[PDB]
């Protein structure tokens, strides 16, 4: 995350963290359930084995809550492609449930039909992570998060080099230096309603971070909450 | 659901020209048919607190 701010305890329980062999983070990831995660399938590709920490929100020091799961099955979307980058969408079923606690619960999934309608037509988002904290910088040791206006899709397709889909959505900031950033990809965005927040989108790409005149890209979720049902139900 | 959601506190939906409220599983229904009451400790889109 570029800009933004540190989460304060149990502020963005959802947030899950890919860690690789060398227990390093390298995407993010949202808790839907106690048995799963909700990732991008552009994730899978960087580490052939990892796992996954939840509850954790300082990468440098172990404190209480934070606990390492093993994935059992993979769900990835099969239309996924780096061609384009669409469908960047993929569910981890994990060997042992998540115990819910202070720091670590899942986010709502919504129903289609209203999250299109009621969702999607608010002002702001919020993006998480443990990602760079400027482009090409180091990654944060700590979680932070950072509300991002959606943004009109054709202001977006007009200021991209690449082909926005109707399964992505745009998100941030036109000249501002906030954004999600590398190594927060996988990770939530969730968008609140009332006091209930309900998990929007999926941190997907960018050129680059923060740029002027580029905004964020994320799986647009209310496109799979049907795929996402049917590969949560085995 | 056009506005004010229909007073619905999580989902709006019209059934029969009429206003339908609902929530996410993990959540119940209130009596007043609008709000909605969490089942356990840890609902599903709420920020832990000690
Ligand atoms: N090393 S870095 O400079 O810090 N880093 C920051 C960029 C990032 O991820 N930002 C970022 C910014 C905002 C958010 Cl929400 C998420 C990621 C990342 C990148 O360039 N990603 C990226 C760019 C384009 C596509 N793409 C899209 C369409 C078709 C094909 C195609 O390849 C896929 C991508 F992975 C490089
Ligand atoms: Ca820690
Ligand atoms: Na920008």
């Amino acid at each position: 995350i570029v800009g933004g701010q540190e989460c304060k305890d149990g502020e963005c329980p959802w947030q899950a963290l890919l860690i690789n062999e060398e227990n390093e983070g390298f995407c993010g990831g949202t808790i839907l359930s106690e048995f799963y995660i909700l990732t991008a399938a552009h994730c899978l590709y960087q580490a052939k084995r990892f796992k996954v920490r939840v509850g954790d929100r300082n990468t440098e020091q172990e404190e209480g809550g934070e606990a390492v799961h093993e994935v059992e099955v993979v769900i990835k979307h099969n239309r996924f492609t780096k061609e384009t980058y669409d469908f960047d969408i993929a569910v981890l079923r994990l060997k042992t449930p998540i115990t819910f606690r202070m720091n670590v619960a899942p986010a709502c999934l919504p129903e289609r039909d209203w999250a299109e309608s009621t969702l999607m037509t608010q002002k702001t988002g919020i993006v998480s992570g443990f990602g760079r904290t400027h482009e090409k910088g180091r990654q944060s040791t700590r979680l932070k998060m950072l509300e991002v206006p959606y943004v009109d899709r054709n202001s977006c397709k007009l200021s991209s080099s690449f082909i926005i889909t109707q399964n992505m959505f745009c998100a941030g900031y036109d000249t501002k230096q906030e954004d999600a950033c590398q190594g927060d990809s996988g990770g939530p965005h969730v968008t609140r309603f009332k006091d209930t927040y309900f998990v929007t989108g999926i941190v997907s790409w960018g050129e680059g971070c923060a740029r002027k005149g580029k905004y964020g890209i994320y799986t647009k979720v209310t496109a799979f909450l049907k795929w996402i049902d049917r590969s949560m139900k085995t | 659901c056009s506005l004010d959601n229909g007073d619905c506190d999580q989902f709006c939906h019209e059934e029969q020209n009429s206003v339908v409220c609902s929530c996410a599983r993990g959540y119940t229904l209130a009596d007043n048919g609008k709000a909605c009451i969490p089942t356990g400790p840890y609902p599903c889109g709420k920020q832990t607190l000690e």
